RNA sequence: CUGGUAGUUAUGGCGAGAAGGUCACACCCGUUCCCAUCCCGAACACGGUAGUUAAGCUUCUCUGCGCCAAUGGUAGUUGGGGGCUUCCCCCUGCGAGAGUAGGUCGCUGCCGGG
RNA sequence: CUGAUAUGGAAUGUUUGUACCGCUUGUACAGGAUAGGUAGGAGCCGAAGAGACGUGUGCGCUAGCAUACGAGGAGGCAAUGGUGGGAUACUACCCUGGCUGUAUGACCAUUCUAACCCGCCACGCUUAGCGCGUGGGGAGACAGUGUCAGGUGGGCAGUUUGACUGGGGCGGUCGCCUCCUAAAGAGUAACGGAGGCGCCCAAAGGUUCCCUCAGAAUGGAUGGAAAUCAUUCGCAGAGUGUAAAGGCACAAGGGAGCUUGACUGCGAGACUGACAAGUCGAGCAGGGACGAAAGUCGGGCUUAGUGAUCCGGUGGUUCCGCAUG
RNA sequence: UGCUGGAAGGUUAAGAGGAGUGCUUAGCUUCGGCGAAGGUACGAAUUGAAGCCCCAGUAAACGGCGGCCGUAACUAUAACG
RNA sequence: GGUAGCGGAGAAAUUCCAAUCGAACUUGGAGAUAGCUGGUUCUCUCCGAAAUAGCUUUAGGGCUAGCCUCGAGGUAAAGAGUCAUGGAGGUAGAGCACUGUUUGGACUAGGGGCCCUUCUCGGGUUACCGAAUUCAGAUAAACUCCGAAUGCCAUGUACUUA
RNA sequence: CGGAAAAAGCGGAGCCGUAGCGAAAGCGAGUCUGAAUAGGGCGCAUAAGUAACAGGUCGUAGACCCGAAACCAGGUGAUCU
RNA sequence: GAUCCUGAGUACGGCGGAACACGUGAAAUUCCGUCGGAAUCCGGGAGGACCAUCUCCCAAGGCUAAAUACUCCCUAGUGAC
RNA sequence: AUAGCGUGAGGAAGGCAGACCCAGGGAACUGAAACAUCUAAGUACCUGGAGGAAGAGAAAGAAAAAUCGAUUUCCUGAGUA
RNA sequence: GCGGGGUGGAGCAGUCUGGUAGCUCGUCGGGCUCAUAACCCGAAGGUCGUAGGUUCAAAUCCUGCCCCCGCAAC
């Protein structure tokens, strides 16, 4: 169906992913995964034809329909709302092959099941980028991960990638722990032969000068013997190659300014009993409550539940959600408005970095950004780098209280890790949501739950 | 740091071999050359 | 005489001191127009002459610094020849640098006003 | 060792595949609620058996859907409205799968036997433990043989395994730039003394205009030995993308604007020089940039930043094109 | 590392397959060019063994059989950690 | 009597296979190839080198150039030597005007101590040192404000000479 | 062919030179490059070759003479061991 | 000239090799081994891949002197041996 | 009945000229200033067949605006392509 | 001279890939116990040998020195 070869992607300086040769077949169900930044979605859109490669080809056979990473269309529903939307319309469009990039982003539990068990009945060619690892083990049976600017090729689900992942690491460093081995054993046996030939050509005391002066030569050539040996065992290691060690992918944790420690147990907000609407329709009534300081707030509810109203409420301070004065909000949005998309990237958190230049170069090496990327547009982002722009843009402001709709998107499994580590080790107090069970397992001390258009609060788990 | 050669908008004809530095300059340049098909000044684009 | 403009290796300069002038050169006055300054009518640019020779500028004085500067000798040296050969001596020719006697506040030329 | 194929054929059967007939399948969200699509569509089904009730089975998103069975016997649903991307009845053509049935077509297995094989027996040629023939028995489409292909392969083979060098060897070096040696033109060796290169710059280029540094003395709020500021002194004690030498302040050092001459064809003549190559080049033409103009501009203050042919690749072309096109 | 055994998957040939693409031209076109059949050059999917990757085992198989700190009523050393 | 050389036999040593064995003897390809050594035969006459550069799987080889010879050419006679004149050039030497190395003296930021004290803050300060700054004097292949002799480039009609 | 192992005669097929330039098409005392009529390269201007002999040298052949250890092919040898 | 015949497991093609000056090269032509496998007169081959057109020619069967090569020999003879 | 056995009629067997040619099989030394493709070379050598010659040979040819008419050998083409 | 290393008290990572101080044992404190150990609860302790560089920032990249363990030399 799909014919790819000789493809160059190279962005700026770097090369993205290079590909000798490709083939995606009918019935063929693909993941496609690596860590933000590599090159997932490009590839995606160069197959689609939404972007061109520096070389090579791609040949299409059929109707393609391509869902996006990041929802352009701004308007009045929900993340989920608009994300089944466009997914629906791809399915709607009746593709042959359905390219896809994060579907699972903001959505929840049903609507997963619900996209899955579609996406298993679809029949067809399909492709997939997601981190959720359950939805990969259920759809896809190959796996293609954009590593080392290569395409490494796995069968099976998730599951069977893990597998065979963890024999290729295994088998990596017995070859590297061999070769250092052999190594050290020839080049010790190369300083014994230097230790030899050094004795070769001084005499014993049992020798005299005549004597030992008649030997000399034939010494000499014993001498020349054992650098021989040396100069073959040098050569016995050039054919044992330049194996590379296996490579320790580096961790993400972020590193926070101490901003203000305010104390814990004191009254961040209070909330009286009230019921809500934004087009005249109910969406909850919230029963009365308060969130002290240090409280890691989760937020639950389905998709158009009233989060993301709610969270709007808070920040445009209405009289029945009063925070107290001193507490420093900073608001994260599940459609990502809080950046610039004119500024460079140093442009829009040093505009609003309360902090040192050196403390917020900081925060973006925690976040992982090279010096490469400071000078990029955010329209020139992948979409897990936006959410740390916006992140490591909040933590350089002078916050006391978090408040986060959807970070966990298009996050990896390191940053997931690196953010649940910040959410549970933050001094101040913060106020997320997530449709990750696991992230909010993790991380939830505290719980709104909104159900049955009742919202509710527990200091639970 | 790159090597690039630059075609011709009204011909496709690949008239200069030139430089740039891939991060810096990280687009197809645009540069004014002389085309000797023609016999004038045009403008032409990295390939 | 003075305002420009040149050439000449600073003997031509640096410094100090003195006299003179809206005839010019200026300083100065103003920003109304052109045009201007990472700001600023300081500069540039424009429009004017109320005050002044204080300074720039012209002229003059000097040897403090600087620069130039021989003569004689010494060094080194081409060639030749001697030895005692880390090196050195002699014959002929050339010949310093340093330092000194001494020189220097410019010297020639063009155009215009007066 | 392994596979394909010929010698080399007859069945049966599993498991997949392909096409066809049938029968069930179709739930994001919102929405009466299980909405596949396209179109028709306002009426449509049905006492020759409707809705609804009771039971089981199957599916499944576990909401309910379909399917048959007992009684019963005519009633139901849609249109309409709203929901929504889309409408509900029913009709047909589709699509997506799932099952039955057929028909084809692969792989693999079991059996058979007539090819092939038997270093099994009996007989015969025949006084023969060879061979061949005949009859049985046994293996049997395997083996073996040929052709092709992958793997293993020091069992065997043909060869390679640097030069300088105060002997060879180790160590170091091998190409390019800069100083000293190098004896005041040039050149000039050593396993002689010191360092650098295998780049960078879309402005660190071109032009036009503008100005000038280091460091010290003080005076000063954070601010200090030393940030920035004012005055004075100051031929360069700075800087010159990068090593050093030469050179540069009437810029080649710093800013700003406009730009792309970091152009095409070439080039009298010189330098250097074994050859290969390297270097400089006024000027002519074309068409431009800057500047009023003069005029400057064929990269960067200069000198390193690189590698032959052969073979391949890309683009282009009023070239050829093995009788003619 | 070899040897043995396994049998799910990955990689893996020749051969089988032959989607398609160029060249050609009977006609169609105006020049440019478009072009059925056939022939021709090249050929993708799919299929495709052993071996290798992989898992067990195996040393009278090839082979291999370590460091640092402290510690006793004290002087040393360390049964001990 | 059998085993015969890409082989055989080996109580195994590189042992033996007709006085030959890390691969027999013989014949042929075969006049192997040899950048290696040796040798290369009569006479006189004229001229007469080099042992250098550069490149080289190159270093005791080769190739090109430089150097020799023979022949023929061509002239705005170009060669060589000296004299005169004009020039590049930074050596010897000398010098310190920069850069380094350095001696003595003046003088000091600052460090160490005795301390007075004391929130050791600031002083008495010490020749116990001491960055630097400055005066005089030394030094230099990779230092130069200077700077020869010689040698080099040329010009000339000078004066000889080939 | 002719003929004495001759000499003539015959034999003009072919070879060299007379025109070069260009990768070639091709143009031609010009040609190629190039936009050029420019300049420059090569040529012509600036005209002597050819056949045979002899001398020098070079190449292919053993190529100056002698000389390896070794390699390959066909055979002979177990009367020694 | 109704009809019929005109060299079949070849001619070609794939794979593997070789010979043609031609080393798989764009590789025509010829041959060997193995797989496949034609038309046969409105037919078939070649003209250096290949296609069309044109031209030339009839394979897969056989025979064939002379001119050419050599000299253990015979006869007569020659030599700036 | 064939095999087999026997008899009779023919035929061959072997040698050389250390030459010339046809086929089967087929080196290395050497050269490339190493060397492996390549060369040496289809040479030397083995073997088989022969004959006085052999082999080849009467176009499924060579060629191209023009045709020629079986093979072989020599001169040229040409050290060209 | 050649290799390893020098990170709380001990042993070890982390360095190659600059922002991340970690594992085990131990120490201090409070509990349990008649008391010690074990166990349970908390906490401290490293400017990464050192002096300088590069960088916005160094355990980490560059340089010099000083120490320890081996191996050589002697
Ligand atoms: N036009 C561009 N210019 C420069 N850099 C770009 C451009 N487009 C993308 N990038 C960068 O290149 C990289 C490729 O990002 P990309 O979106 O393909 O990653 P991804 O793996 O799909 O990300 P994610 O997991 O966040 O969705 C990112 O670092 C991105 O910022
Ligand atoms: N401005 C608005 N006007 C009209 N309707 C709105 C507006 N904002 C939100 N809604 C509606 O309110 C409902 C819930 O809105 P919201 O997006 O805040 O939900 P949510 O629980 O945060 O969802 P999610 O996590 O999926 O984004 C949706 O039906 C949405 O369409
Ligand atoms: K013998
Ligand atoms: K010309
Ligand atoms: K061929
Ligand atoms: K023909
Ligand atoms: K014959
Ligand atoms: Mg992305
Ligand atoms: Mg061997
Ligand atoms: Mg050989
Ligand atoms: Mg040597
Ligand atoms: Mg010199
Ligand atoms: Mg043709
Ligand atoms: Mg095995
Ligand atoms: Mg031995
Ligand atoms: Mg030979
Ligand atoms: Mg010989
Ligand atoms: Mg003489
Ligand atoms: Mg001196
Ligand atoms: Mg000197
Ligand atoms: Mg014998
Ligand atoms: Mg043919
Ligand atoms: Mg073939
Ligand atoms: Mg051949
Ligand atoms: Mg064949
Ligand atoms: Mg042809
Ligand atoms: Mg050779
Ligand atoms: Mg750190």
């Amino acid at each position: 169906t799909i014919e790819i070869n000789q493809l160059k992607i190279e962005v700026a300086d770097r090369v993205l992913v290079e590909i000798p040769h490709l083939l995606v077949s009918k019935k063929a169900r693909i993941g496609i995964i690596g860590q933000n930044g590599l090159g997932k979605t490009t590839l995606m859109e160069v197959i689609a034809g939404a972007k061109e490669a520096t070389s090579g080809t791609v040949t299409t056979q059929g109707k393609l329909a391509y869902i996006k990473q990041l929802s352009t269309d701004t308007s009045t529903k929900s993340g989920g709302e608009k994300t089944r939307k466009a997914t629906q319309h791809a399915m709607r469009q009746n593709p042959s092959v359905l390219l896809a990039d994060q579907p699972t982003s903001n959505l929840d539990v049903e609507s997963v099941k619900h996209l899955e068990r579609q996406w298993s009945d679809f029949h067809g060619a399909l492709i997939i980028i997601s981190h959720d690892r359950a939805f990969l083990d259920a759809l896809c049976t190959e796996i293609w991960e954009i590593k080392n600017q290569k395409i490494h090729v796995y069968k099976g689900n998730y599951h069977a990638y893990l597998e065979q992942k963890q024999q290729q690491e295994n088998q990596a460093e017995l070859a590297y722990k061999e070769f250092k081995n052999k190594k050290k054993q020839l080049q010790a046996s190369q300083t014994h032969h230097e230790i030899e030939a050094g004795r070769i050509v001084k005499p014993g005391k049992r020798l005299n000068n005549k004597e030992a002066s008649a030997f000399k030569a034939g010494k000499g050539t014993q001498q020349k013997k054992q650098h021989s040996t040396i100069k073959a065992l040098e050569k016995r290691i050039e054919r044992l190659g330049n194996v590379e060690k296996p490579h320790t992918t580096k961790p993400i944790k972020i590193i926070t300014p101490d901003n203000r420690v305010i104390k814990k147990g004191n009254t961040i907000l209070s909330a009286k009993e009230t019921a809500y609407e934004i087009a005249g329709r109910k969406l909850f009534e919230t029963k009365a409550f308060s969130i002290k300081a240090g409280d890691k707030v989760a937020l639950i509810g389905e998709n158009a539940s009233g989060k993301t109203t709610f969270l709007k409420e808070i920040i445009q301070e209405n009289p029945n959600l009063l925070c107290n004065p001193q507490a420093k909000i900073a608001y994260f949005d599940q459609e990502l408005n809080g950046l610039n998309q004119t500024k460079s990237l140093l442009e829009n958190i040093s505009e609003i970095s309360v902090q040192t230049k050196q403390v917020n170069r900081e925060v973006l090496g925690s976040m992982h950004f090279k010096e490469s990327d400071l000078h990029k547009e955010v329209r020139m982002l992948s979409g897990g780098e936006r959410v740390k722009l916006l992140l490591s843009m909040l933590l350089l402001s002078d916050a006391n209280f978090l408040i986060l709709d959807q970070p966990t998107n298009y996050l990896d499994i390191y940053a997931m890790e690196a953010l649940e580590t910040l959410i549970k080790q933050f001094a101040g107090t913060v106020l997320f949501v997530s449709h990750d069970r696991t992230f909010v397992n993790h991380v939830a001390e505290q719980l709104l739950v909104i159900e049955n258009n009742e919202m509710n609060f527990h200091r639970m788990t | 740091r790159v090597n690039i050669t630059l075609e011709c908008t009204e011909c496709g004809d690949r008239n200069y071999i030139t430089t740039k530095n891939k991060r810096e300059n990280p687009e197809r340049i645009e540069l004014k050359k002389y085309c000797p098909r023609l016999r004038r000044v045009t403008l032409h684009r990295e390939t």
